[PDB]
């Protein structure tokens, strides 16, 4: 039976077979609930929206994100999310198909245990596996040595891998990928006579961020250009009919990744995180780490993220040897493509978490099988 | 661009969901239309699906008779989708709000549950089932688990070889003849489960040469009857003195010993109710005349009336002589001319078995090592490598009684490869040197 690879994420959740070069599941991961009164009979008969079914009706509904930076709080909506991801984009039976799961690092044991039980009890799975997104994204670039910066919608972690081996003591996690960026953008959009409070405009704000916001090279120079000239002023067409125009709050939103002081947190930025991870590794393996910086996740596609990151790392470099930033075009699906490649291998068939072993092992079977 | 991409999906859904034929009033009924999306989004199939086992359930016209007024058609979708307790919409993400219109991915995900819960040697005998699949002309299914994946080709050939609990009756009708209906679950039958299907098809057609002992019959008459049966007589000779009274079998045997027969003087087996005895007497007289002058037989005191009246002595005196010429011809056509010998033909088996190499070598036909059928089966596959079949052979663990079975086993396929062996298994079990010689003579005919 063909293996299945599912890439879960706070904003986008991916699924597909093992071996395919193109993704299948392309949908926002949102939850909506009815909130208006139906004067006509036959309406109000839904518990929770999931994904594009709420995206297409984002006027009369709310938006709920059950995934909070890779943390699974309410499993009732996550059941719906996984049901959406699997049957609507695989159409195969997981009950007789192996499925490869993704999970953010530094995840408490309760989350992994519960997502394992859900697979082994709500579903009837013959053999599952749980893999780290950063490790899987390394196979997409065709390399086995170097750090991978996986930045989704609320998860930003750096797992350095050297010749297949990973360093547990050099693994950290940052909760700033796309969600706090969206919050910062919708907060700063109110400085131009705009109102952004309800979640019905959150998808529009995210789209505006995706098609306007870009990582700037020099923030002070961008401030000077925006204050003096008015050349970086691009307009957006609101779905209802009004026209907005933002020129300063475009490159301000992506700058929060490098400057955490905008949202007020004591953690460092994304450029210092990989440097600190490398510093936590061996001094004889930094050569393979500076020249191998594979980008992935839903965040790092801003127009000017690679050059800015290269400049930031070069400023942090001791001016000894070259820095290489890898930004593949399929950064949105590097994790899924790598998982499909790994599951397609003949070796990967011999450590899936089978149900018969789980029956006598117990809930902690994923903890030493993954 | 593309105007059509998925008409085959309609047929697939039909063959999968014929568990409930009432769903065919919502989904297309094999005419590849597009009625599925809107009505399935209303959940009508969910209430219909219960009619799989018992029709006494939510009726299609009882839950919905289209009192969905020309403005509000919003009442049927939630009313029918709330009855999704059966099978279970494992996609709990979707509500009846989005299913009001329907989405491709959502409909596919719900159809996934519909398909999943809606449904709950061997080859030598399988070919005796596949023989009828040819009909006018088409390929053969083989087992129900090998070639057919869906019900398309199976139903197409069922049109010629004519609820899954009742749709399995299509496969079981050829099994209901002997009562072998149960012990093969319809869910696995439709799903094409291999292991259940191989044995089920195999054991069915195991009963789809005559070696029996009559109450009164000498070994000589048994040899006669077996010889004529193995030579290919048009009737089936069961009694020597009751089937040769028409002299038709004798005439059939005549051309096989190179005696020309004029069939224009022979009365056909259809006999008028008047003068049939006269026609049979004429046939016997013509057979005697053909045996006398051009055939040079020694039959003193034998006439047509003796064969017509079934005189045992004179009939045996003719048949044994017929085999005398038949064996003479078999031993003469093998050589260059009119020479026949036993020592020239006894080392042939010793020489041709050295091509492969096996520990079977005989000195003559009187050796006791040919008491079992090991020597003949060692040679029967030397000429034809495709008949190895040592499954039923016995070597070193054979008693007096059990070697009859392997003797018959070795004799039976001799005609399969091409040796026109007219030998009883008993004559090979014993060390009768005259007729195992005929066995080897028939072997040499196909050998070279
Ligand atoms: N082209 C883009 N440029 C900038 N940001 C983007 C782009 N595409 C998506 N994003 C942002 O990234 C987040 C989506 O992350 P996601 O796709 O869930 O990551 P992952 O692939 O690791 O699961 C959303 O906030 C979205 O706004
Ligand atoms: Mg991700």
């Amino acid at each position: 039976t063909t293996a299945l690879v599912c890439d879960n994420g706070s904003g986008l959740v991916k699924a597909g077979f093992a071996g395919d070069d193109a993704p299948r599941a392309v949908f926002p991961s949102i939850v909506g609930r009815p909130r208006h009164q139906g004067v006509m009979v036959g309406m109000g008969q839904k518990d929770s929206y999931v994904g594009d079914e709420a995206q297409s009706k984002r006027g009369i509904l709310t938006l709920k994100y059950p995934i909070e930076h890779g943390i699974i709080t309410n499993w009732d909506d996550m059941e719906k999310i996984w049901h959406h991801t699997f049957y609507n984009e695989l159409r195969v039976a997981p009950e007789e198909h192996p499925t490869l799961l993704t999970e953010a690092p530094l995840n408490p044991k309760a989350n992994r245990e519960k997502m394992t039980q859900i697979m082994f009890e709500t579903f009837n799975v013959p053999a599952m596996y749980v893999a780290i997104q950063a490790v899987l994204s390394l196979y997409a670039s065709g390399r086995t040595t170097g750090i991978v910066l996986d930045s989704g919608d609320g998860v930003t972690h750096n797992v350095p891998i050297y010749e297949g081996y990973a360093l547990p003591h050099a693994i950290m996690r940052l909760d700033l990928a796309g969600r706090d960026l969206t919050d910062y953008l919708m907060k700063i959009l109110t400085e131009r006579g705009y109102s952004f409070v309800t979640t019905a405009e959150r998808e529009i704000v995210r789209d505006i961020k995706e098609k306007l916001c870009y990582v700037a090279l020099d923030f002070e120079n961008e401030m000077a250009t925006a204050a003096s000239s008015s050349s970086l002023e691009k307009s957006y067409e609101l779905p209802d009919g009004q026209v907005i125009t933002i020129g300063n709050e475009r490159f301000r939103c992506p700058e929060t990744l490098f400057q955490p002081s905008f949202i007020g947190m004591e953690s460092a930025g994304i450029h210092e995180t990989t440097y600190n991870s490398i510093m936590k590794c061996d001094i004889d393996i930094r050569k393979d780490l500076y020249a191998n910086n594979v980008m992935s996740g839903g965040t790092t596609m801003y127009p000017g993220i690679a050059d800015r990151m290269q400049k930031e790392i070069t400023a942090l470099a001791p001016s000894t040897m070259k820095i290489k930033i890898i930004a593949p075009p399929e950064r949105k699906y590097s994790v899924w493509i790598g998982g499909s490649i790994l599951a397609s291998l003949s070796t990967f068939q011999q450590m899936w978490i089978t149900k018969q072993e789980y029956d006598e092992a117990g809930p902690s079977i994923v903890h030493r099988k993954c | 661009y593309s105007e059509e991409e998925k008409y085959a999906f309609v047929n697939w859904i039909n063959k999968a969901l014929e568990n409930d034929p009432d769903c065919r009033h919502v989904i297309p009924m094999n005419p590849n239309t597009d009625d599925l999306f809107k009505a399935v989004g209303d959940g009508i199939v969910l209430c219909k699906m219960i009619n799989l086992s018992v029709p006494d359930t939510i009726d299609e016209r009882a839950i919905n008779k289209k009192k969905l007024t020309p403005f509000i058609i919003q009442e049927n979708l939630n009313l029918a989708l709330n009855s999704a307790s059966a099978i279970g919409c494992h996609v709990v993400n979707i509500g009846a709000e989005d299913l009001r219109a329907g989405k491709p991915h959502l409909v596919l995900g719900l159809l996934w549950q519909i398909i999943k819960i809606g449904l709950f040697p061997e080859e030598l005998l399988l070919r005796w089932a596949n023989f009828h699949l040819e009909n006018s002309g088409w390929q053969k299914i083989n087992n129900f688990s090998a070639d057919i994946k869906d019900s398309k080709a199976y139903f197409h050939l069922l049109n010629q070889i004519a609820d899954d609990l009742k749709r399995a009756e299509s496969m079981l009708q050829q099994a209901d003849k002997l009562g072998c209906r149960q012990f093969v679950t319809p869910a696995d039958v439709v799903s094409g489960n291999p292991k259940l299907n191989l044995a089920f098809v195999a054991n069915l057609f195991n009963k789809y040469i005559d070696w029996t002992l009559l109450e009164g019959e000498t070994r000589e008459e048994r040899t006669f009857r077996n010889w004529m049966n193995s030579l290919g007589v048009n009737p089936h000779v069961n009694h020597l003195y009751a089937d040769l009274q028409d002299a038709l079998v004798i005439l059939q045997l005549y051309e096989r010993i190179k005696v020309p027969v004029d069939w224009s003087k022979v009365n056909k087996p259809p006999y008028p109710k008047l003068g049939a005895n006269m026609k049979k007497l004429e046939n016997c007289n013509y057979a005697v005349e053909l045996g006398k002058h051009p055939a040079k037989f020694s039959l003193v005191g034998i006439g047509g009336q003796d064969l017509n009246d079934g005189n045992q002595t004179l009939t045996l005196a003719l048949v044994w002589q017929l085999m005398r010429r038949y064996t003479l011809n078999v031993l003469e056509d093998l050589g260059d001319g009119q020479k026949a010998n036993d020592d020239i033909i006894v080392n042939w088996v010793n020489r041709t078995l050295s091509e492969a190499g096996k520990s079977t070598s005989i000195q003559s036909f009187k050796d006791k090592t040919i008491s079992s059928s090991l020597a003949v089966v060692d040679l029967i596959d030397a000429i034809q490598p495709g008949c190895i079949n040592y499954d039923l052979v016995k070597s070193g663990n054979l008693t007096e009684d059990d070697k009859h079975n392997n003797a018959k086993y070795a004799v039976s396929m001799a005609r399969r490869i091409g040796a026109r062996v007219y030998a009883l298994p008993e004559d090979l079990v014993e060390v009768k040197p005259k007729m195992v010689m005929t066995v080897f003579a028939c072997l040499m005919g196909r050998g070279m």
